[PDB]
């Protein structure tokens, strides 16, 4: 906040509440790049298509790791759609009485 | 490829990137084994 | 035999009833040669499909779920 | 009763409908018409032939029967209607 | 030496397993899934926080006034 | 630093399993409370 | 999109296999 404020502009308060608690969400202070939150997603493809390596495809392949792909980022990668705003609501339809 | 024509086979769409993706992990030692899931909800 | 799966409702087939439209769809899909295990029978009696169906992304058909007769 | 502010969260969108749900339910609609889906709307009288506007002004009068089942985190599902008879 | 009376450090309390239960029933997570704190950590250890406890931490913020989080004790 | 894996262990086994009722919260509190006892006398 | 599952799977009956191609004819 300090550091917004002294530029002059301003950005809301939530959101770096929101910063500050995914940095501090595993008991210390976190890096948010490829040591840390972003190191942790669960997930292969992400983190291959976070940072160009090689190593972490050959990581999971040798640990035998499987993707769940409960992300976005590679659900974007293959095709099917997220979860987030329009992938949230699921409808559903009696087309009889119309 | 693997199975000849006793298996049966779905059809994905998929980006093609992917499907490169997909091959060229396959030149590799890396198997990948795309694990198939129903289009509908089910439920 | 009792077989429950999901039968896809077109978007022209709309308004009419869901019952003929669903046991229309499955005699087009199941008139002959069955599925490959549970037999290849062609014959098929009727069908009682639930009123709410679902919609996915990329579809405009509703698809219902649907327990119909086989002839196995 | 988690919090204060989250049952103040839960009654507000009950009776309420967020603007995602309505676009999917505008997209759905439009993809529906497009296909060959009769509108429920009357035709004629309307200033746009577009299939999203008709989509759009068929959610606005509630006409199209369509019933969005929400689950909650907890197991909890709700079915919210559009008919709004 | 005590910390707590620090002004950076929210106020830390350790809940019952009764009002854990219902928190991690009304919420529908397992108790791992909440954001979790280090046993070793010195607002745990001030308050004799336990493995495998909730924390309920009350922060000063401007929206609410006070703000309620749920912390999990973990092993070192 | 094995200790602090299995009480991590054991405490989400007791969590699973009040999660699943199998016995009431007084029993598990008594579980929690000598766990921690007795692995933390060894520390 | 065509998920078949058999529940409580009867007999074919030889002896009604006719009544039931009869009562399909007839739909
Ligand atoms: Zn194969």
């Amino acid at each position: 906040k300090k550091v917004l404020e002294e530029q002059g502009l301003d950005v809301d308060m939530r959101h770096i509440v929101l910063v500050s608690d995914i940095m501090t969400r595993t008991g210390d202070i976190r890096q948010i790049g490829r040591h840390g939150v972003t190191g942790e997603k669960s997930s292969v493809l992400a983190r291959a298509a976070f940072e160009v390596t090689v190593k972490h495809l050959l990581d999971a392949a040798a640990r035998g790791e499987r993707e769940e792909f409960k992300g976005v980022i590679e659900n974007i990668i293959i095709g099917q759609p997220i979860r987030l705003g329009t992938g949230i609501v699921e409808l559903t339809m009696k087309p009889n009485m119309r | 490829p693997v199975h000849g024509d006793k298996s049966v086979l779905h059809p994905v769409t998929v980006s093609y990137a992917f499907k490169l993706l997909i091959q060229e992990l396959m030149s590799m030692v890396i198997s990948p084994r795309l694990i198939l899931g129903e289009k509908v909800n089910l439920g | 035999v009792r077989a429950k799966g999901i039968v896809r409702i077109p978007p022209e087939y709309f308004g009419q009833s869901v019952d003929e439209i669903a046991i229309k769809i499955l005699r087009q899909e199941y008139q002959e040669k069955l599925i490959k295990d549970i037999g290849v029978v062609l014959g098929i009696v009727n069908a009682k499909a639930s009123e709410e169906g679902f919609i996915i992304f990329g579809d405009g058909a509703t698809y219902h779920e649907v327990e119909f007769d086989m002839l196995v | 009763t988690i919090d204060k502010i989250n049952e103040i969260f839960k009654e507000n969108w009950k009776n309420k409908l967020t603007k995602y749900e309505i676009a999917r339910i505008i997209s759905a609609r439009a993809l529906q018409l497009s296909m060959g889906a009769l509108p429920l709307i009357d035709t004629s009288n309307l200033k746009s032939d577009d299939v999203i506007s008709i989509a759009e002004e068929e959610l606005k009068r509630g006409v199209l029967p369509i019933t969005i089942r929400r689950i909650y985190p907890n197991g909890q599902v709700e079915l919210i209607s559009v008919r709004k008879i | 030496i005590d910390i707590s009376n620090h002004e950076l450090v929210p106020k830390h309390e350790i809940l019952q397993l009764e009002e854990a239960y219902k928190l991690v029933k009304e919420l529908g997570i397992k108790p791992e899934q909440l954001p979790w704190i280090r046993a070793s950590d010195p607002v745990a250890k001030s308050i004799g926080a336990k493995p495998g406890d909730i924390i309920k931490i009350t922060r000063k913020s401007p929206f609410t006034g006070e703000s309620v989080t749920y912390r999990y004790v973990i092993t070192g | 630093t094995i200790s602090d894996i299995e009480m991590l262990l054991k405490d989400t086994e007791i969590w699973d399993k009040l999660l699943r009722n199998e016995l009431s919260i007084e029993e598990a509190k008594k579980m929690f409370d000598d766990v921690a006892r007795s692995y933390s006398k060894a520390d | 999109s065509y998920s078949l599952k058999t529940i409580e799977e009867h007999f074919v009956p030889y002896s009604i296999a006719k009544k039931y191609i009869k009562e399909l004819i007839d739909t």
